């Protein structure tokens, strides 16, 4: 029996291998759901200093 | 005023315990799992947090 | 450093087992890790479990 054990790595780092999903446009100063380099959320986003 | 603040930050600092679960962070558990899973790891949780 | 397709794998039924633990086998494609390390050997059936 031919055996593949995948392990993820999910770390506050950043997703060198992610899914086949497809990036969409920005959004800001109004409430969206949001995915950031996998972190899924809702809220509304300003520009910060 | 000490005390009050001192009850709100610990009330807000208890969300970030895991009570058991795999993650404190909900919408973690939510996009990482299923329903017949997540919704223990949610039971945990909502135990810990209430 | 990848795109990784998963529903070729889960959905190709060519595999006797596919169990996962921490990841739902429907949700991979819309999860995204930073290190896969993939383990690729051979082993007996009832040693699989």
């Amino acid at each position: 029996y031919r055996v593949v054990v995948l392990s993820f790595e999910l770390l506050h780092a950043p997703a060198t291998v992610c899914g086949p999903k497809k990036s969409t446009n920005l959004v800001k100063n109004k409430c969206v759901n949001f995915n950031f380099n996998g972190l899924t959320g809702t809220g509304v986003l300003t520009e910060s200093n | 005023v000490n005390q009050n603040a001192q009850a709100l930050n610990t009330l807000v600092k208890q969300l970030s315990s895991n009570f058991g679960a795999i993650s404190s962070v909900l919408n973690d558990i939510l996009s990482r799992l299923d329903p017949p899973e997540a919704e223990v790891q949610i039971d945990r949780l909502i135990t810990g947090r209430l | 450093n990848c795109v990784a397709d998963y529903s070729v794998l889960y959905n190709s039924a060519s595999f006797s087992t596919f169990k996962c633990y921490g990841v739902s086998p429907t949700k991979l494609n819309d999860l995204c890790f930073t290190n896969v390390y993939a383990d690729s050997f051979v082993i007996r059936g009832d040693e699989v479990r």
